[PDB]
């Protein structure tokens, strides 16, 4: 079978971890606790080809900034991650997420991912977030920063539910075998 | 699990007053300190006070607030107060309490299902 590498990024506490885990392990965590690094193996299937994936898990918080590049090296795919109870992490593709990416991962192919997207019919989310005069990122404003960025693709996904997992890292292994 | 919920936010005059009260709800193990955060458009979330075992007049407070805030407990309803005095348009913000923990204290996105509901405290020149 073929082998491939692929390393999430984006913000602390914006789903990574719950992403990588659901999809390699069919589980979904209960406790959130911060990654520092670790990868995950998972066997997939895509358009009749097997692949190896090898899933590196990063930390998000600017406290463990200095680990992330240690996951960087010989990457085939780069799964970019926001989520939508976050405005704030859709703002920091751009300013944070994708100028680390193309620094260390030159021409390595982006699929820009939502993730929790259970949350936009979330009444407690949607109830604080306008409280703090916000709501959960829209589809269209994701597809924006997709084009944007030039990702390779725009996919959204909720770990919580599975909807799109799937999705997600069959996209993110056609553009590894690209 | 155990979850604190924060409410008595309202519009004010700069100078005047108003209390905050935080309520406990569901079940687990009892939160031994909390502490009030609050969060305004643009600024970075920003602790308020807390309050931990030790009753009496010494307690956590931030500059920004020291001498017209108290913290206190109700000695009877599992319930934390934040008296605010001399309020002023800096107040501005959407107040919450929850426990004192390494999760709490990071740079990171509100989760929601760890944090509960928030009180709007806007102070105006109306
Ligand atoms: N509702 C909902 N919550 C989710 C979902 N995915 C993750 N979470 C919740 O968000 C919190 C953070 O999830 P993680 O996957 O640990 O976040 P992370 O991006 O790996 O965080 P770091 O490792 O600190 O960078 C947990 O409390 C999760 O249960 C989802 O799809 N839906
Ligand atoms: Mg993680
Ligand atoms: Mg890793």
């Amino acid at each position: 079978a073929i082998r491939k590498k692929l390393v999430v990024v984006g913000d602390g506490a914006c789903g990574k971890t719950c992403l990588l885990i659901v999809f390699s392990k069919d589980e979904f965590p209960e406790v959130y606790v911060p990654t520092v690094f670790e990868n995950y193996v998972a066997d997939i299937e895509v358009d009749g080809k097997q692949v190896e994936l090898a899933l590196w898990d990063t930390a998000g918080l600017e406290d463990y900034d200095r680990l992330r590049p240690l996951s960087y090296p010989d990457t085939d795919v780069i799964l970019m991650c926001f989520s939508v109870d976050s405005p704030d992490s859709l703002e920091n593709i751009p300013e944070k997420w994708v100028p680390e990416v193309k620094h260390f991962c030159p021409n390595v192919p982006i699929i820009l991912v939502a993730n929790k997207k259970d949350l936009r019919s979330d009444e407690h989310v949607r109830t604080e977030l306008a409280r703090m005069k916000q709501e959960p990122v829209r589809t269209d404003d994701g597809r924006a920063m997709a084009v944007r960025i030039q990702a390779y693709d725009y996919l959204e996904c909720s770990a919580k539910t599975k909807e799109g997992v799937r999705e997600v890292f069959e996209t993110a292994t056609r553009a590894a075998l690209q | 699990a155990v979850q604190l919920q924060a409410s008595g936010g309202g519009f004010v005059q700069p100078g005047g007053s108003l209390r905050l009260s935080c309520a406990a709800s569901g079940y687990g193990s009892t939160i031994e300190t909390m502490g009030w955060f609050r969060q305004a458009p643009g600024k970075e979330r920003e602790f308020v006070s807390a309050i931990s075992r030790a009753p009496g007049p010494s307690q956590y407070y931030a500059d920004s607030v020291k001498g017209r805030f108290t913290i206190s407990r109700d000695n009877s309803k599992n319930t934390v107060y934040l008296q605010m005095n001399s309020l002023r348009a800096e107040d501005t913000a959407t107040y919450y309490c929850a426990p004192i923990n390494n999760r709490t204290m990071q740079d990171s996105m509100f989760l929601w299902n760890y944090w509960g509901q928030g009180t709007q405290v806007t102070v105006s020149s109306a």
